[PDB]
């Protein structure tokens, strides 16, 4: 959306790494 | 940010830090939403009842900085503004409503490792995101507590809460341009942003598109992870089309 | 606050 490239982080989604509570946020969308 | 954890080196490389020139001091946060232009709290910039009032020559954009106050030598790209620009119906006489600004950058940033804007929602990611219970991160240098200074970069995630909560929470007058979030005293988790916070980005991951998202604009509270206090955030897709009108209108 | 570079 607001950009192209826009919210992929290179060190984490770009690399398929995940942050450390990321999964915090994902388990509260139901 | 109040109870939250250092972030990890590029968890959010969006992240803008808000530089006095002299004093040299951390005025706000902000975030990177091309490599042009910079979103962040009007309040930062213009806030008349304590005389403030900064112009372009006056501050600095430090980005894909993680250390506080270091100047991180070769990962860190600092900017000059060419220009400001304030929401024409900020209330800053009242509740702080239409809390939101645009800068314009004097040269466009390179994206790195460290340094990449962030998404601006469209109204269908509003849609499905945008619901009390769900939870957003918030980042900033700001205060550790009320009433010291992180050394780095703290992020808290927060649920969003329903609308007549953030309403009976308050005496202050509440729109549509806004929402609140944080715990409830019950929820027995805590955590909030605080002075120093401000102008950064409340964001939220798309479980659609795996893409980051912001939603807020850290913009006010009363105190700072009080019990049964909520902080509220500038509504950023309800702002969206005045967004894409000075982009469109003024630069890029 | 660590000194920032001159030319900024
Ligand atoms: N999430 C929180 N608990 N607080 C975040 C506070 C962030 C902080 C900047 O970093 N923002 C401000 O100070 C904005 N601001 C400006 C003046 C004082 C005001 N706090 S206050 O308790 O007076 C209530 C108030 C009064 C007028 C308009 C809005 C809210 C207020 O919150
Ligand atoms: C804000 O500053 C500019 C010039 O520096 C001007 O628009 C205005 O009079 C100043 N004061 C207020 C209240 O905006």
């Amino acid at each position: 959306s607001g950009e192209a490239d826009c919210g992929l982080r290179p060190l984490f989604e770009k690399k398929s790494l995940e942050d450390k509570t990321e999964r915090e946020l994902l388990e509260s969308y139901i | 940010i109040v109870e939250g954890s250092d972030a990890e080196i590029g968890m959010s490389p969006w992240q803008v830090m808000l530089f006095r020139k002299s004093p040299q001091e951390l005025l706000c946060g902000a975030s990177l939403i091309s490599d042009r232009w910079v979103l962040t709290a009007a309040h930062c910039l213009l806030y008349p009842p304590w005389d403030k009032n900064f112009t372009e020559n006056d501050l600095l954009v430090r980005i894909g900085k993680h250390s506080r106050t270091r100047y991180e030598r070769n990962i860190e790209k600092i900017s000059m503004l060419e220009k400001i620009y304030i929401h024409p119906r900020y209330n800053w006489r009242e509740n702080l409503d239409r809390d939101i600004a645009l800068m314009k950058l004097k040269k466009p940033v390179a994206f790195s490792d460290y340094i990449h804007p962030v998404c601006l929602p469209d109204r269908e990611t509003a849609a499905s995101l945008l619901q009390a219970g769900y939870k957003g991160r918030v980042t900033g240098w700001g205060n550790l507590k009320e009433t010291g200074q992180p050394s780095v970069l703290q992020v808290v995630n927060l649920p969003i809460v329903e609308r007549p909560v953030c309403k009976d929470s308050t005496r202050i007058r509440i729109t549509d341009n806004m929402f609140c979030a944080g715990y409830k005293p019950d929820e027995g988790k805590r955590g909030d942003a605080c002075e120093g916070d401000s102008g950064g980005p409340f964001v939220m991951k798309s479980p659609f598109n795996n893409r980051w998202y912001q939603m807020g604009i850290v913009s006010w509270g009363e105190g700072c992870d009080r019990d049964g206090k909520y902080g509220f955030y500038t509504h950023v897709f309800r702002l969206k089309k005045w967004i894409q009108k000075v982009i469109d209108q003024f630069g890029e | 606050f660590e000194e920032i570079p001159e030319e900024y």
